[PDB]
């Protein structure tokens, strides 16, 4: 359920250095 | 992992090294996909043409870790090996086709801050996800060059790759059962994986759920970060059918 | 080699 969602960061909604790069991508 | 950064902590804590015995060293990448199961690369484990036929009582998987060297105490988690299974119709005599592989744990191991499962995809995220120029990121403690090693866990953002250019930069037959990513000579950036990398995750971040997915796993590339070659995943959502069996009848 | 001993309750 609970899958793909990291205690440090999704969990807490704080964002990693580099996944707006990713978002980014996904046009 | 060849031209990332360090990892941020907890940023891939799916993350799984595949630590050998006697001789006491690093043998491949793996991801946490339950409490219980852990997906690597068929090629990690057996590999007649480098000798390479590891039982389960071979290895230990290390869960939790950043530094690649220290025992991290109090965070990373050691577990035992119960049983593997490779993909039956691992190809690892023409194209490393399916490189793919599960181990179940001894014991579920439990979830923290530095320990957490990654997701798999189904039909709908393969389809909207895995296209040309969407960006996934790989991690793993390999070398940082393909002729050294790491402090900490290494983290490196690579765009998918057209079918036709990944077939284009190889003599090997590229099946369905692959992608490949990396950047192209004239985009100017550059990353890939390297020896110690495999068997480690590919993974995306779906903006429609905002939940990581392990879209491929790290297999093979012709050196490390060479212009004009691509690192090749194994596509895990074709695999997903014969995943899903292992995990439902052991 | 270049690894930190692990408690030898994994080995
Ligand atoms: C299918 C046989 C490939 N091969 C022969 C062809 C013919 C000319 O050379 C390529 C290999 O030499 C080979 C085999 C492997 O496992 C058996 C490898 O594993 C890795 N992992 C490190 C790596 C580095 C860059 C990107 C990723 Cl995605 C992973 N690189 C490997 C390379
Ligand atoms: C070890 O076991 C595997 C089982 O698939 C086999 O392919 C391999 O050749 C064996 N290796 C040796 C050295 O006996």
């Amino acid at each position: 359920a609970d899958c793909g969602l990291r205690p440090l960061f999704e969990k807490k909604s704080l964002e990693d250095k580099t996944e707006r790069e990713l978002l980014e991508s996904y046009i | 992992i060849v031209e990332g950064s360090d990892a941020e902590i907890g940023m891939s804590p799916w993350q799984v090294m595949l630590f050998r015995k006697s001789p006491q060293e690093l043998l491949c990448g793996a991801s946490l996909i339950s409490d219980r199961w852990v997906l690597t690369a068929a090629h990690c484990l057996l590999y007649p043409p480098w000798d390479k036929n590891f039982t389960e009582n071979d290895l230990l998987v290390r869960i939790g870790k950043h530094s690649r060297t220290r025992y991290e105490r109090n965070i990373e988690k050691i577990s035992m090996l119960e049983k593997i299974y490779i993909h039956p119709r691992y190809n690892w005599r023409e194209n490393l086709d399916r490189d793919i592989a599960l181990m179940k744990l001894k014991k579920p191991v439990a979830f923290s801050d530095y320990i957490h499962p990654v997701c798999l995809p189904d039909r709908e995220t393969a389809a909207s996800l895995l296209q040309a120029g969407y960006k996934g990121r790989v991690t793993g403690w390999g070398n940082l060059k393909e002729t050294g090693q790491p402090s900490v866990l290494q983290v490196v953002n690579l765009p998918i790759v057209e079918r036709p250019v990944c077939k284009d930069s190889t003599r090997i037959r590229i099946t369905d059962n692959m992608f490949c990513a990396g950047y192209k000579p004239d985009e100017g950036k550059r990353g890939d994986a390297c020896e110690g990398d495999s068997g480690g995750p590919f993974v995306m971040k779906s903006p429609f759920n905002n939940r990581w997915y392990q879209m491929g796993i790290v297999s093979w590339g012709e050196g490390c970060d060479r212009d004009g070659k691509y690192g090749f995943y194994t596509h895990v959502f074709r695999l997903k059918k014969w995943i899903q069996k292992v995990i439902d009848q052991f | 080699g270049d690894f930190e001993e692990i408690p030898e309750e994994y080995l």
